[PDB]
């Protein structure tokens, strides 16, 4: 998956 | 606001990916292979699609990675899970920027047909690495960054995992950029203004045959006519005459009329020609089977003697249609057309035979057709997933705020739209068919 | 993380800026104005820079307020907000991008010389709308919808405020890169092409005067020579010219050579000739003086007669140097290199009086060294700009974490370095000089 | 000033 990401507490991807 | 949970799908990540992975690894594999050893070993457009063949081998040999990590887990380690990514984000900008050279490549040789032999050739020998390779290696260095295995869920996955959504909007943003919108102004661009050159061609052509006149003229006939062989009038008035050229071209002449003016006016006549023509059952086929030189011949045959004029070679066309060229001009060659006006019609059809302007440098044919068809079809298989992403990006600015289904239809129809997308690779070895 | 607090500095806000938006809206206010009136009513290249000139004097006229907001307060309502935030973006972006449409004047004047009269037109006339303005235009859209006022601290302010940091980051982004990068990019390319085309004009001036040897010759002197004068021994031996030529050209040659080989060689000789040139007190400051032509004027006669052979023409020289070209032509033309080789001679004199090639179409002379000199300044005034706001993105993605003396100290060099970039507005009209 | 924007409860701008 390419685009992943820390957001606050969360790991979120933005799909793809 | 807590993010907006998607579920994992099994049969699209079990049967669905594999499925599509391996038909396109298949199929590319041996297609790429197939063409880097023949087109390797053993034309500047063709040496573009060496280089793009290239891209996508590099590419294929890393579907099944991709798919044992669909089905099953990452167990390749660290430097391969980099390595996957890498070599995905230079084939995307590589293949696209070299569809871009070749598109230059035609605005070169069309446009600048007199003597841009050279900086074609430092084009496609020297600038491709300077200005496609270098430049796409130089943007994986993310991959190289962020690119790493994560244990979850008792498997291991591969995945780019950047520090914030600063940085992805960015990178997303640069995604899109550099990977359709930027390259796509520049092939749009040398589309355009070969079209300009294109038609001025045939201006060009019916300047020699028919022959360009800026002031008004008395024909052989008695008719009033100006430019290349546009008709003013036929009635005896030379007062006549002078009143329609006033309204032809919109100001007062006083019988003369300049450069700009006659090409303008005979591009107006070339239109009504070009769809009398798409508008014949019988001259329709044969136009669109030809390339645009050829249509050129058309069109000057056409100016003579008129669309059912030209429909009446029913011989001469089938062949054409059938791209049978030097039958096509034996036949031509004897008719009442050629004894008329020998000369015109040996030049019209020698450009037939030859699909050149030999006859307006030698032997020097260049074609677009293929060409055209490559990139269009390139940019259908991605332009989805690009909607998909722009939408996407929409979304984490928060431009469209519409809950998490939407949300969540959109990542779906990104996966899907990147599986399809990766047929770009064959369409390079297919259209040579 | 509370964000880090930077003083408002009074001298900087109350007597620094108004200063110089002031000099620079008097300085520009008139200079744009004379060239708006003189060059616009009573060349291509003069053309882009009317746009030009109107591009700038519609930002300079948006001072006033920008001067009176820095001291004072904003009194002006909220239409002449957005006002003058998009006229700052339709600015800094037709600003650059015209730049590039004349360095793709260039390209095609020069590289495209024989045929590329038309294109110029259309770009001049036609494409300037269509890839300048109206997308100068459509980019000012954010302005409209964020340039808003705010009250704050007993008064009013004019700023654009976008939702969050991610909307930010990406704008600024496609700031730098529409703004300089891209722009950049397109104008590097065209000097690229440009001076190789330079140097094959002088490739192809040799090859008429001292003539295109492809096989070993054996000159009047007995000396053995190949390619353009490029002599390889004036030993007796065919072996040893043999031998030489080899060692030169790096193969095994039988004594001939390709047409590439022999530029790559004539290349080295130019080098090795202009830098000669540039190191001889006489010959450097006249070769400094004169335009890409006139040096390939003085090149050939170097070539022929050797440098200090040149540096005699004293009198020549000095008019040269002081651009009064026919008494330089005069005198050149009774010397004893006249009448020794007369015919080569009176086309070198040509292309001193003409800069053109004319002996080489007819009095057609294009100008670069005024372009590249406003080129080059419109960049060295933005630059540091560029830098300052990419370091300013940097810290936003935390690349770069260093607490808010430097932050803050960013944010000062960024004021700074914009209000110094205005000073571009000025630069086209005082070229005019 | 160019670019302003919302972070949390906070107005912040860029700088320029």
């Amino acid at each position: 998956r390419r685009a992943c990401y820390q957001k606050x507490p969360y790991r979120r991807c933005r799909g793809x | 606001k807590e993010p907006c949970f998607r579920e994992e799908n099994a049969n699209f990540n079990k049967i669905f990916l594999p499925t599509i992975y391996s038909i396109i690894f298949l199929t590319g594999i041996v297609g790429n292979g197939l063409v880097i050893l023949v087109m390797g070993y053993q034309s500047m457009t063709d040496k573009y699609r060496l280089h793009l063949s290239v891209a996508d081998l590099l590419f294929v040999i890393t579907l099944p990675f991709w798919a044992v990590d669909a089905v099953a887990n990452w167990y390749f380690g660290n430097f391969l899970c980099k390595a996957v990514h890498v070599i995905y984000t230079v084939n995307l900008y590589s293949s696209v920027w070299i569809l871009a050279f070749i598109s230059l490549d035609r605005y070169l040789a069309i446009v600048h047909a007199t003597n841009s032999q050279r900086p074609r050739k430092l084009l496609a020998e020297k600038v491709v690495y300077v200005g496609v390779w270098i430049p796409a290696l130089l943007l994986t260095i993310p991959d190289f960054i962020f690119a790493n295995v994560s244990e979850a869920d008792d498997r291991y996955i591969c995945d780019r995992f950047y520090p914030n959504d600063l940085w992805v909007v960015v990178f997303q943003f640069q995604h899109i950029m550099v990977g359709l919108i930027l390259p796509g102004i520049v092939i749009l661009s040398c589309y355009c203004i070969i079209i300009s050159k294109l038609s001025h061609n045939i201006f060009e052509m019916l300047r020699i045959d028919e022959g360009l006149r800026l002031k008004i003229y008395k024909d052989t006939e008695g008719y009033y006519t100006i430019g290349i062989g546009h008709l003013l009038t036929k009635s005896p008035s030379l007062n006549a005459a002078k009143s329609e050229l006033d309204k032809a071209i919109g100001r007062n002449t006083n019988g003369v009329i300049t450069k700009d003016e006659a090409e303008k006016l005979f591009n107006q006549d070339v239109d009504a020609a070009v769809r009398g023509i798409l508008r014949n059952a019988k001259l329709k086929p044969v136009y669109d089977s030809l390339d645009a030189v050829r249509r050129a011949a058309l069109i000057n045959m056409v100016f003579q003697m008129g669309e059912t004029g030209v429909a009446g070679f029913t011989n001469s066309l089938r062949m054409l249609q059938q791209k049978r060229w030097d039958e096509a001009a034996v036949n031509l060659a004897k008719s009442r057309w050629y004894n008329q006006t020998p000369n015109r019609a040996k030049r019209v059809i020698t450009t037939f035979r030859t699909g050149t302007w030999d006859a307006y440098g030698h032997q020097k044919r260049k074609a677009l057709k293929p060409t055209v068809i490559l990139i269009l079809a390139f940019f259908a298989c991605w332009l989805p997933y690009y909607i998909g992403i722009s939408i996407d990006s929409f979304i984490l600015l928060e431009i469209i705020k519409q809950g998490c289904e939407f949300e969540n239809t959109v990542h779906k129809w990104i996966s899907i739209t990147e599986a399809l997308a990766f047929f770009h690779c064959c369409l390079n070895p297919i259209l040579y068919a």
